[PDB]
RNA sequence: GCGAAACAGUACCGUGAGGGAAAGGUGAAAAGAACCCAGAGAUGGGAGUGAAAUAGAUUCUGAAACCAUAUGCCUACAACGUGUCAGAGCACAUUAAUGUGUGAUGGCGUGCGUUUUGAAGUAUGAGCCGGCGAGUUAUGAUAGCAAGCGUUAGUUAACCA
RNA sequence: UUCUCGCAGUCAGACAGUGGGGGAUAAGCUUCAUUGUCAAGAGGGGAAGAGCCCAGAUCAUUAAAUAAGGUCCCCAAAAUA
RNA sequence: UUGUGGUAGACGAGCGUUGUAUUGGAGUUGAAGUCAAAGCGUGAGCAUUGGUGGAUCCAAUACAAGUGAGAAUGCCGGCA
C-alpha cells in the first residue's frame, strides 16, 4: 500500500538501531604484528604461520 | 491562595496487615479491601507514590455469602479472540481459583490504573493460615 | 504549632510562624496587623472562636504573581482572546500569639 | 498586476484531478511571482480641498504663533543689502546670532542678490519668498526671521 | 503643532480588521458572513432585482 | 578538539557511513583500525584518509601522544545531496536521491568537546546574569 | 514603497517554533503542530483551573472522612455534630490539614461533641 | 526591483505558433592560507597572517526546518493530540527567582477552520520550516465625527505666478 | 421598550415540555404555535452522550452551602427502623 | 450599577515594522543582524543583558502602507 503519515525522528532512530550491520570477531594472528578476525586475513594478510595470499 | 496540602513525597508506607474473612460478606470484604487500597480510611496517604501497604488474606476461598448469591452473578472473561469465552461460575472458584476472583472483585471496584499492577504483588492471598507469611508480623483484623 | 486565618476570601489552618502567599489585601510591608478572629490555637478550641486571642501578621514583600496569561480559544470558531492576570501576593507570616 | 499576463490567459493548474492550487491564471495576488489584486494604486488623489479663507486664516495663525519665537527678530530690505554676497559675513553673523542649531527662515520679498547666491553654504538657514513659503518653513523652522517689509502685505491676507 | 507632539482632531477613526488576525474579532469573516453572494468575490448582484 | 577532520560532499549512503564511522566513535586509532580493516564495504578506504591526516598532523605538527586521544564524534549530516534520474515505464522517469553528506569527525583526549559545551553555555548564563545585575544595580 | 517587516516576523516565527519544548520527535519543530499542542495545553490548563479545584475538594472530604471513620463517625454525622452545637470553622481543607497535625483533628472531633 | 544586480529572452523545451530560469557580498590592503604533514590525488589539520579566519574563501551578518551528537535525568509490565496541575528521584543556583534541569508517578485530558441540524471528527486541507498571500484605493454620495467661513456662504474651473 | 440614523445578517435549523396533524398520532421524518438547550452558551448529573434535568458562568483564589444528580465500592460520599 | 456566553453582524480601546516629516543620541570607546536567557505590560507590546558580529542603529511625534501570515490539496529561501 501507501503511507498515511510521517514517522518521527526518534521512531526512525529506533528503527535504524536494529538496522545496523552484524558484529565480527577478534583473534591474535601469530604471523602478524596485530590481531585479526578469527579465520580471516590479518593486517599482514596471513591467517597464521601459513601465508595465504599476495599483497599487490 | 495555597493551603499547603500535605502528601508524603518519596514515601511509600507499607505495614503488615492480615484478615481472616469468615464473617465478612464477600462484597463487604471486597468493598473494605477497595477502601484499604485506595485510602478512604488512610489519612496520610499520597497518590503519586505507591498507595498500597502489605496486605495478607486468610481463607481466601471460603468467604461467607448471605442469601442466594453464590451462583447469581457469573463471571465472564473474554479477550481479543472470537468466541474465545470460558465463563466461570461461583461454584467453580470455590475449588478452581480465588486469587483472580478477589483481584477482579477489587479491581472492578477500584481504579484500573497501573498502580494496581504493583499493588497485586503486595497482596498475598491464602486459603489457610499455615503459610510462613504470618511470620512477617501482620495484625489480625477484619472489615479492612 | 497551629492557628486558623481567614485571608480575604479563603481560610487556612496553618502552623505558627510560617510564611504563606495569599490574595493581596495590601497589608503593609513590615508593619504589623492584628486580627482578633482566630480558631484552633494554643491547643484549645473555643466554642465559636478563641477570645482574647489574636493572629498577628506581617508582610515582608508584596510581589506580583507571574504572568497569568489566560487564553480563551473556541473550537472551530474565530474566538481567540488572551488576558494577562497579574495578582499581587500577600507573602505574610504570623509572628506572635495571645490566648 | 494580474491584468498583465505573460502568455496565454490560461490556467497553470486545474480544479479536478489536479492536486495543486485553484490558480487558473499564471499570476495571482497570493503567488509571489506577481498578480497583486489590491496593490499600490496610483489613482489616489493625494489632495484634500481646503477653503481659501480657511487657508488664509491658517497662514495668519501660524505667522502669529511663530512670531512669538526667540530667533524671529524683525528683518527688512536694509539688512538684506547691508550684508554682502560673500558667505563670510553671513556665517560670521549667524554664528554670532545663534541661528545654527535652529532652522531659521528668512522671510523675504526681495530675491536679494546676497541671499540667493549664498545660503547654500549654510547647513542651518534658508531663503523663501512670501508667495513661495507655506506653513512648512513657517512652523517647522520654529523661528523664522520675519520682515518689516512683508507686514502690510501679510495683513491683507486676513 | 510641530510634528513632534501634533495630535489629530477626529480625522482618523477606529480601525477594524478584516484581513488582520484570527483573534481580533470579525476578522477573516469578511464582515458580511461567509456564505451567499454577499460574502464572496464579485458579490452583491443588482439589489433592486 | 584540534586536528579535526572534515570532508565536503562525499557520495555515500547516510546509513552505511554512520554505521561504519560509529564503529570508530569513542575508540583510538589502532584498536579501531584493526576492527574496521575487516569491514566488507567501500567506505573505510575513503574514511580512513581523514583520520590518517589528523593523526599525522598530531605526530608532526602538534606533537601529542596520539593514542591518548580517541574519535570523539563522527557526523555525516544533511549537506549537499545528489539526485539522478533514469527513464523508465509509462514515459516517466524514476529519480533516486543519491545521498551525499558533509562528513566531519572530531577527536578528543577526554569526554570533553561535549562537557565544555555545557560549561560554555553555563558561563554564558553567568556572564549574562552579571550584565543583567549590573543593569539591576544601575536602576 | 515596500514595507519590509522581516525581522519582527522572523523573530515571531522562530519563537513560535522554539516555544514547543519537552516533546518528542518531530513535535517541537513545526509551527502548526506546535500551535495545535499549545491550544491543547491551554485547554488543559483552563479545564484544570476548576477540575483540580473539584478534585482537591473531594480529596479534602475523602481524608476528612478517613479521619472521621478512624475516629468512629461519618461526615454527615460530623456536620450534624458541628451544626447542632459547638460550631467550628474547621472547613474541609482545614479538617484535612488538621489530620496530619499531631492529634489536632481528634481535638476538633472531641470538641464538636454536643 | 525588468524574466534578466549577469556571458538574458540567454541556456533550454517545443517542428511551429509559443514561451521561458534566479543569482551577490573577502579582508585596509590577497597578506587566497609561509613551513610542514597524512593518501596517488581530494580535502583537512596544525601554521601564521589578518582588527578579527564562520572573515580561510559556506570569505558583511552565516539563521531556521531537516539531519545526526550528547553534559545531568529517566530508563526492560506497560494502552498513547505524550500534555496541564501536584510532584519524587537524581544533579544543581539564577533576565535574583512563591530556586533551577529532567520528570517516578498521581489528578485532570477525543488537533486547528470552514459544513454545521451537530465536525473530536472516522468531512475537510496543510510534510516541514523561513517571507509573502486575500474588503485596498480614485471618483461621487449616505451616516458619524472633526473643521472652515460669512448669514448672498463657502468657493474657484480652464489659464496664470 | 418610542423614534431617527449606519451596518447588517438570516428564511439548512435540530431536539425536548406543551395542540398536534400528516406518515404507521414509529422515524436522529415534515410542520407550525409557546417555552427551554445546542445552535448563538460554559459547567454539573446522565459512564462518556449538542438538544434530556439543573444551570447561566468576567477571570483568578487547595473558602463555603444548595439545584439536577450521587453517598455499599471505582466515585467526593449515611444512617435509621 | 450592568456587567464580562457568544456565532453572524455593529460598535469600543489600541500596537509592532518600512519610509515622510519633525525631533536626540549611540556608534569599533562596538550598531544592525543572529543566538540565548530563573524580566516587565488587559492585550498589538516595552524591552534588558550577554555571546558571535564588525557598520550602521534605536524612542516616539503623526502620517501612508508593497505593514503584520496556518489553513485556500497557496506560493516561495531549505530539508524530513
Amino acid at each position: 500500500a501507501v503511507q498515511q503519515r510521517r514517522s518521527s525522528k526518534h521512531r526512525r532512530d529506533k528503527r535504524r538501531s536494529h538496522d545496523a550491520l552484524t558484529a565480527q570477531a577478534l583473534s591474535v594472528c601469530q604471523k602478524c604484528g596485530k590481531k585479526k578476525l578469527f579465520h580471516r586475513v590479518c593486517s599482514c594478510g596471513m591467517y597464521g604461520d601459513l601465508r595465504v595470499k599476495k599483497a599487490y | 491562595k495555597t493551603s499547603m496540602l500535605t502528601k508524603e513525597q518519596a514515601n511509600k508506607r507499607r505495614q503488615w496487615y492480615i484478615v481472616d474473612a469468615a464473617g465478612l460478606v464477600l462484597g463487604k470484604l471486597a468493598v473494605k479491601a477497595a477502601d484499604l487500597i485506595r485510602g478512604k480510611n488512610k489519612v496520610d496517604f499520597t497518590p503519586n507514590q505507591d498507595c498500597g501497604d502489605y496486605l495478607i488474606i486468610i481463607n481466601s476461598d471460603q468467604v461467607v455469602l448471605t442469601g442466594n448469591k453464590k451462583e447469581n452473578e457469573f463471571w465472564y472473561h473474554h479477550s481479543q479472540y472470537i468466541g474465545g469465552i470460558k465463563k466461570v461460575s461461583g461454584r467453580d472458584m470455590l475449588k478452581k481459583q480465588s486469587d483472580k476472583l478477589v483481584y477482579n472483585a477489587v479491581k472492578g471496584m477500584l481504579p484500573d490504573n497501573r498502580l494496581s499492577r504493583r499493588w497485586i504483588t503486595k497482596v498475598h492471598v491464602f486459603k489457610g493460615d499455615k503459610h510462613n507469611m504470618e511470620a512477617q508480623k501482620p495484625t489480625t483484623l477484619n472489615w479492612s | 504549632m497551629h492557628a486558623i486565618v481567614v485571608c480575604g476570601s479563603k481560610q487556612y489552618l496553618v502552623h505558627e510562624n510560617d510564611t504563606f502567599f495569599v490574595e493581596k489585601l495590601e497589608a503593609p510591608v513590615g508593619k504589623e496587623i492584628q486580627l482578633d478572629k482566630v480558631l484552633m490555637l494554643d491547643e484549645k478550641i473555643g466554642a465559636p472562636y478563641l477570645e482574647k486571642a489574636r493572629v498577628v501578621c506581617v508582610v515582608e514583600k508584596h510581589g506580583l504573581q507571574r504572568k497569568v496569561n489566560v487564553i480563551k480559544h473556541i473550537s472551530q470558531k474565530h474566538h481567540l482572546k488572551k488576558y494577562g492576570h497579574r495578582q499581587p501576593y500577600t507573602k505574610l507570616k504570623v509572628v506572635r500569639f495571645v490566648h | 498586476t494580474k491584468g498583465e499576463v505573460r502568455g496565454g490567459g490560461k490556467k497553470p493548474y486545474k480544479q479536478k484531478h489536479t492536486g495543486k492550487a485553484r490558480q487558473g491564471s499564471t499570476r495571482n495576488p497570493h503567488f509571489v511571482g506577481g498578480g497583486i489584486v489590491f496593490g499600490p494604486k496610483p489613482n489616489r488623489n493625494y489632495s484634500l480641498k481646503l477653503n481659501k479663507k480657511a487657508h488664509t486664516a491658517a497662514l495668519h495663525t501660524v505667522w502669529s504663533e511663530k512670531l512669538a519665537s526667540d530667533n524671529t527678530h524683525l528683518v527688512d530690505q536694509n539688512l538684506f543689502n547691508k550684508t554682502e554676497g560673500k558667505t563670510k559675513v553671513m556665517m560670521q553673523f549667524l554664528k554670532s546670532a545663534k541661528l545654527l542649531d535652529k532652522n531659521v527662515l528668512f522671510v523675504v520679498n526681495t530675491l536679494n542678490t546676497n541671499l540667493e547666491q549664498s545660503t547654500s553654504n549654510i547647513k542651518n538657514v534658508q531663503v523663501k519668498h512670501l508667495d513661495k513659503v507655506s506653513v512648512r518653513d513657517l512652523m517647522l523652522a520654529n523661528a523664522l526671521l520675519v520682515e518689516k517689509e512683508v507686514l502690510k502685505a501679510l495683513e491683507g491676507k486676513f | 503643532l510641530n510634528q513632534l507632539k501634533s495630535v489629530p482632531k477626529a480625522r482618523n477613526h477606529k480601525t477594524k480588521t478584516l484581513g488582520r488576525g484570527h483573534g481580533s474579532g470579525l476578522g477573516k469573516t469578511s464582515g458580511r458572513g461567509q456564505k451567499g453572494q454577499k460574502a464572496r468575490k464579485s458579490g452583491l448582484t443588482r439589489p433592486g432585482f | 578538539m584540534i586536528a579535526f577532520a572534515k570532508q565536503f560532499r562525499v557520495r555515500i549512503s547516510p546509513q552505511k557511513a554512520r554505521l561504519v564511522c560509529q564503529l570508530i566513535v569513542g575508540k583510538k586509532t589502532a584498536d579501531a583500525q584493526n576492527i574496521l580493516s575487516n569491514t566488507p564495504k567501500k567506505a573505510a578506504t575513503l574514511i580512513a584518509k581523514l583520520l590518517n591526516s589528523a593523526i599525522a598532523n598530531a605526530t608532526n605538527n602538534h606533537g601529542m601522544n596520539g593514542d591518548a586521544l580517541y574519535v570523539f564524534e563522527c557526523v555525516a549530516n544533511q549537506g549537499p545531496s545528489m539526485k539522478r534520474t533514469i527513464p523508465r515505464a509509462k514515459g516517466s522517469s524514476n529519480m533516486i536521491t543519491k545521498r551525499s553528506s558533509n562528513l566531519v569527525v572530531k577527536l578528543s583526549d577526554n569526554p570533553n568537546e561535549r562537557q565544555e559545551l555545557i560549561k560554555q553555555q553555563k558561563a554564558l548564563v553567568k556572564k549574562r546574569v552579571e550584565g543583567q545585575q549590573k543593569a539591576k544595580m544601575a536602576r | 514603497m515596500r514595507i519590509k517587516g522581516g525581522k519582527q516576523t522572523r523573530v515571531r516565527r522562530k519563537k513560535w517554533l522554539k516555544q514547543a519544548s519537552g516533546s518528542f520527535g518531530t513535535r517541537h519543530a513545526s509551527y502548526k503542530v506546535a500551535k495545535q499542542t499549545v491550544i491543547q495545553a491551554a485547554k488543559y490548563a483552563y479545564r484544570d483551573r476548576r477540575n483540580k479545584k473539584r478534585d482537591f475538594r473531594s480529596l479534602w472530604i475523602l481524608r476528612l472522612n478517613a479521619a472521621l471513620r478512624e475516629q468512629g463517625m461519618t461526615y454527615s454525622v460530623f456536620i450534624n455534630l458541628l451544626k447542632k452545637h459547638n460550631i467550628e470553622i474547621n472547613r474541609k481543607v482545614l479538617s484535612e490539614l488538621a489530620i496530619k497535625e499531631p492529634s489536632k483533628f481528634n481535638l476538633i472531633v472531641q470538641k464538636v461533641k454536643s
